[PDB]
């Protein structure tokens, strides 16, 4: 127990709360979670230690690669005859001397082949005696590795060189892939053998539900702290029976003693059956809720609830419509000071347990034992192509249910079929279980739709997880990690398949595990998810290995930035000339604060090392909440080839959760375009929300806003691109200005970002256009207006007529990009529905995500949706986008 | 310490690669590996002080000519080398001498005209008198060399670092 006294200390630092707050939890599910989840840790640490040196190095440095080795046609054409010019750097002298070795090689070469070519660049025709074969053949064996110059990424896996994002990005940008050569011992000697240290708490009638044959009856006894109680049985968001409420008793008399008789049959309660409670006040009609609570009818051991229970209710949000809140948390309030409603459930004089699959498939026979034309099958295909928010009429409900045995031909209609099942029927829930058991596999992006709030059934969610661990790559997983972490709240239990999946994968890929921690620590300021994420972060830190040491340095570093911004906002802040640069430079030069920001991995990117500070550029911005513009050094020995000033914006006041979702969709929109031929270079800079409202923003060097470029006012934007890109580079910089503009214009119209002005739009000296500060999206209370300065640059240099051949092709880029996103409308809408539980201001109800359906014209055909965009573009730009 | 980025420019197959590795590895090579851009470093004390010689073996395939405009901005010492057995390289040396002065916008710059493959006298097409002819024309110093016998290999790079100090 002496080693556990040391590990438990640093674990509580990263979580933000001591570990003892979980050992004193009387909940049996909490203790069983911490006990059984260690099986996921044991299976993970034993997977990281199969091979002695490489398995640990592969974990800490996973190959950041693309999802498919197949290169797009226009990306392959960027290569010289299908070959890439890579630069191999080798250190020879012990005094840190550099020697480059350029070589042309095929793009689809494994790292072992480029190493062997660098061997030829070091030998040529050298010395070899007939006893010196294995002396030099050992060079061609497993002896050397490869590393990106400037970053901490390693080419450890035998994937093609094009798959790696760094090499892939060098092909896009047209840059030299500089790779430093190392040996296996140079990297393996920095990773110890962490033996699995299990904690101290890792020690070693009952009839079925379908034999009860009674009516569900729940009694409310009393309460603490004219009103009544709204009680409802729900399965996610759909109700099973009519909302049964109690008598309207007066205030200050929290007594009822009424067995609420529900219309649901006890053997018909699904596995994910939930009870929804709320208190409404009566003062025409006067009905307004105040407090609400949610309890699942079955606990984590598949047993029916029985006996008395004390439920602590939750405060209603800012905007709640219905009296009862079905989208609850399935838990009691741990505030111990809010109104506590007491209940009493039915007894049955036995432990009623939900039946296993054996009885479910056995009773599935009793449903059939108790007693195809082509024009019909084409309609089911037209239903799967509709967005997940398209209202399925009742006539379409029975169409999919009467043809449930045919839907195996089109497995993409499964999310549509699940909404066509009366889950309040013990016969339909048994037949649907057998269909999901043998359902064909679907795409990982389509399986995520079955993990949101609309599909709370464990058999449905278990299918989606089995479609991820068999078809979801680590690239798309790190891409969709924010939405996958977000849907953990929709799980009604602590230990489940989705948690065991995201834990084992995060414990086997440290690049995934890094963002797996910060996306969970950023939710600790909310107690409704603190217990679930606290137990999950405890299990992660218990077996995350050596990275716990580096992870605690980032927490201490980030915490040293939150308090300073609080002292600069709550205190002082009176004068912004010397006071803005007095206390600011005094804390950054303080000894105890300097070492807090020295030699720790960047939270925005674990491969970036934030080394020495450069206080000469560190300042406080004059924007909202006065962010902190910070600057670091790159302690990499090859820092000359990559960036040298790691610049990060620390936004304290404003919430940075709206930016992450926008900066992520822009990356997803860019990948969809690059995979179809649209070379619209988007700039999705890094952004990570921390804690309550603080967060980090990745800064791009040599970037200036539209207002930053001026010399009175004039159209000097075209001159700035002329002055910085002379010769034949001007023709390429103007093209970069048009392709990035068409992307950042057709994307903001689909998102609906706030009114973009000259400070929202920034341009680089290279000529790339990109937007920033996505604080308001999907808003309604157009954003990218084609100003005069844009057409002066887009339409060559025509100072008068802007509608020329250059602008004529600008519309065609937007049309191909608009229709491309429309073809993937189901993917983006699913990404917004998985973020509804994040409590974002513009992501509260489905009326906001429906704004995507209208801006994409998902109710019209392909050509009719094209004229919609041309109409709205010609309306925003008065006479700009004529037919 | 003593920054000296030496650059070896010239045509194809004139001996830039054989002369470069002869200065460090001190072994003559016989393969024809078309160089693109390789870097070599060697600490020398033959000069009156120390020297951090950063040697760059450049390409001569004319397909990497876009890389010429790069190392001609960072290097402070060049070696216009050609093969006495190849008049094609001899009549293309001045093109390298014009691009260097055009990039830096200077009247002169430390560079030494090297005539390689001098051991192949039975196949020499550019005699010695034509070598010093281009020396006075380009206002540089002429020096024949031969990587096969290691003739004036150290003197070629050492006389280059002597013009850098006498430049100023
Ligand atoms: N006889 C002889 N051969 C030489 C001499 N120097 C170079 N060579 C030969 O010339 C050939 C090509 O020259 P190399 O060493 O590749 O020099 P380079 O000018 O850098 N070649 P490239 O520009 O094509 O990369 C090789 O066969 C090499 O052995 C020399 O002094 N004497
Ligand atoms: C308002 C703001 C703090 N903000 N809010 C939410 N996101 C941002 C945000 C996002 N970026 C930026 N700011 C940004 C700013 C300035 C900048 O260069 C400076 C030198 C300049 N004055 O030209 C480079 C930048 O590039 C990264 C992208
Ligand atoms: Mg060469």
């Amino acid at each position: 127990n002496r080693e556990e006294k040391i590990l438990n200390r640093e674990i509580g630092f990263a979580i933000g709360m001591p570990v003892c707050e979980f050992d004193m939890v009387k909940d049996p599910e909490v203790q069983d979670f911490r006990r059984n989840i260690l099986n996921v840790c044991k299976e993970a640490v034993d997977l990281r230690d199969l091979n002695s040196p490489h398995s640990r190095a592969m974990y800490v440095y996973p190959p950041n690669v693309e999802s498919s080795p197949e290169l797009p046609k226009h990306i392959y054409n960027k290569l010289d005859k299908g070959q890439i010019i890579v630069v191999i750097w080798v250190i020879v002298s012990p005094n840190n001397d550099k020697q480059k070795y350029t070589l042309k090689i095929n793009h689809d070469c494994v790292p072992e082949q480029v190493i062997a070519e660098a061997i030829r660049k070091k030998t040529r025709s050298m010395l070899l005696s007939s006893e010196q074969l294995k002396l030099c053949v050992l060079e061609y064996q497993g002896k050397y590795i490869l590393k990106v110059c400037g970053c901490d990424e390693y080419f450890l896996e035998k994937y093609p060189l094009s798959q790696y994002k760094y090499i892939r990005s060098c092909i896009m940008l047209g840059r030299m892939p500089n790779l430093m050569l190392m040996a296996k011992e140079s990297l393996y000697s920095q990773l110890p053998m962490d033996c699995f240290t299990m904690p101290s708490y890792s020690r070693r009638s009952t009839k079925s539900l379908w034999v009860i044959n009674s009516a569900l009856r729940i009694k409310i006894l009393c309460a603490t702290y004219k009103i009544y109680v709204r009680t409802g049985i729900y399965h996610g968001g759909e109700p099973l029976c009519d909302n049964v409420n109690t008598q309207r008793v007066p205030c200050s008399n929290p007594r009822w003693n009424e067995w609420l008789n529900y219309d649901i049959y006890i053997p018909d309660l699904p596995r994910a059956a939930r009870l929804c409670l709320s208190i409404c006040s009566v003062k025409k009609e006067e009905h307004c809720p105040l407090a609400w609570g949610n309890i699942n009818l079955f606990d984590y051991t598949d047993t029916l609830v029985s006996g008395k229970m004390a439920l602590n209710l939750w405060p209603v949000p800012h905007g709640l419509e219905d009296l009862l809140n079905p989208i609850g948390v399935t838990g009691s309030n741990p505030n111990k000071e809010t109104p506590c409603l007491e209940l009493e459930f039915d007894w049955f004089s036995s432990v009623v347990k939900f039946p296993d699959m054996s009885v479910i498939e056995e009773h599935a026979n009793w449903s059939v034992s108790r007693e195809l034309r082509e024009n019909d099958k084409e309609q089911l295909k037209a239903i799967s192509t509709r967005d997940p928010l398209s209202e399925i009429t009742e006539q379409e409900k029975d169409f999919l249910w009467s043809h449930r045995h045919y839907c195996v031909t089109i497995p993409e209609i499964l999310p549509k079929l699940l909404l066509s099942v009366k889950w309040n029927s013990r016969d339909e829930v048994a037949q649907m279980y057998c269909l999901v058991k043998d359902w064909p596999p679907i795409k990982p992006e389509q399986a995520m739709e079955l993990l949101d709030c609309n599909y709370p059934d464990p058999m449905v969610r278990g299918f989606a997880v089995r479609c991820l661990e068999k078809y979801l790559t680590d690239d798309k997983l790190s891409q969709y990690l924010i939405q996958l972490v977000q849907v953990l709240k929709y799980e009604q239990y602590l230990d489940n398949l989705l948690v065991r999946f995201l834990l084992k994968k995060a414990l086997t890929n440290q690049r995934i595990g890094h963002f797996f921690f910060w996306h969970l620590k950023s939710e600790m300021h909310n107690k409704t998810v603190s217990q679930r994420f606290g137990l999950l972060l405890e299990s992660y830190c218990r077996a995350c290995g050596m990275y716990l040491k580096h992870l605690n340095r980032q927490v201490e570093a980030m915490e040293k930035l939150i308090n300073l911004t609080d002292i600069l906002k709550q205190e002082k802040k009176d004068e912004t000339q010397k006071v803005q640069m007095k206390f600011l430079v005094e804390q950054m030069r303080r000894p105890d604060f300097m070492d807090a920001l020295q030699g720790f991995l960047s939270p925005l990117n674990p491969a970036h090392q934030l080394g020495n500070l450069r206080l000469e550029e560190c300042r406080i911005m004059s924007s909202a909440k006065r962010p902190l513009w910070l600057n670091w050094e790159n302690p990499d020995i090859m820092s000359e080839l990559l960036f040298q000033n790691n610049e990060i914006i620390f936004k304290n006041g404003d919430d940075l959760r709206q930016d992450m979702l926008t900066l992520q969709i822009i990356r997803i929109m860019e990948n969809i375009w690059q995979n179809q031929g649209l070379d619209l270079r988007m700039l999705p800079y890094g952004c990570l929300s921390i804690g309550d409202c603080v967060g980090l923003i990745e800064v791009v060097r040599n970037s200036h806003t539209i207002m930053q470029i001026q010399c009175f006012n004039s159209h000097t934007l075209h001159q700035w691109l002329k002055d910085k890109n002379k010769g034949e580079i001007y023709d390429a910089a103007i093209d970069l200005f048009t392709r990035s503009c068409a992307g950042y214009c057709v994307a903001t119209f689909i998102l609906g970002i706030g009114d973009r002005h000259n400070s929202n739009i920034m341009v680089k000296d290279d000529g790339q256009l990109f937007h920033i500060d996505f604080g308001h999206f999907l808003d309604h209370k157009v954003p990218f207006v084609l100003t005069q300065d844009f057409l002066i640059v887009i339409s060559k240099g025509a100072q008068e007529c802007t509608k020329t051949r250059e602008f004529e092709r600008f519309q065609e880029m937007c049309y191909k990009a608009y229709l491309a996103i429309r073809q993937h409308a189901n993917l983006f809408i699913n990404l917004f529905s998985m973020m509804l539980g994040s409590g974002m201001p513009e992501l509260q109800s489905f009326d906001d995500i429906a704004y995507i359906r209208k801006t994409l014209a998902l109710d019209k055909t392909e050509q009719e949706a094209l004229e919609y965009f041309m109409k709205q573009m010609n309306d925003a730009h008065h006479g700009g986008w004529t037919t | 310490q003593e920054k000296y980025r030496l650059v070896v420019v010239g045509g194809g197959g004139v001996g830039k690669s054989a002369l470069t590795i002869q200065f460090i590895a001190s072994y003559f090579v016989t393969d024809y590996d078309p160089t693109i851009e390789d870097s070599y470093t060697k600490q020398c004390v033959i000069d009156d002080r120390a020297a951090r010689l950063d040697i760059l073996d450049t390409a001569g395939q004319e397909e990497f000519g876009a890389m010429r405009e790069q190392y001609m901005r960072t290097g402070e010492g060049f070696l216009l080398v050609f093969s006495v057995t190849d008049r094609g390289s001899f009549e293309e040396i001045y093109k390298f001498q014009r691009q260097i002065l055009r990039v830096k916008d200077r009247d002169e710059f430390p560079m030494i005209l090297i005539g390689n493959k001098a051991d192949l006298d039975h196949q020499r097409q550019v005699t010695q008198e034509e070598g010093q002819q281009l020396a006075r024309q380009l206002k540089v110093t002429y020096m024949e060399a031969s990587a096969k016998i290691r003739m004036n290999v150290d003197q070629a790079f050492h006389e280059l670092v002597r013009v850098i100090r006498k430049f100023q």
